[PDB]
């Protein structure tokens, strides 16, 4: 996709973390750990290294973490995650 | 790092 970039389907409960970890690398936000026994890593879906684009047709490039965070306290259900693997 |  845009900038080689794919749409990935993640589940997102209320109170429930996705299972990862992630940092700001300059202008983007970056997926740095997969966390064992988690969501993300029972899925499958999410890798570190992965640059995370929108969530839910929100832009997310730019954004702090912290911001990201809020975002998705605010959201549940089937949320669509768009990324660029590393 | 920030866990989500």
């Amino acid at each position: 996709g845009p900038l080689g970039s794919k749409i990935v389907r993640i589940e997102k409960a209320r109170d429930i973390p996705l299972g990862a970890t992630v940092r700001n690398e300059m202008d983007s936000v970056i997926i740095s750990r997969i966390v064992k026994g988690g969501a993300a890593e029972k899925s499958g879906l999410l890798h570190e290294g992965d640059e995370v684009l929108e969530i839910n047709g929100i832009e997310i490039r730019g954004k702090d973490v912290n911001e990201v965070f809020d975002l998705l306290s605010d959201m549940h259900g089937t949320l669509t995650f768009v990324l660029i693997p590393s | 790092d920030l866990l989500v």
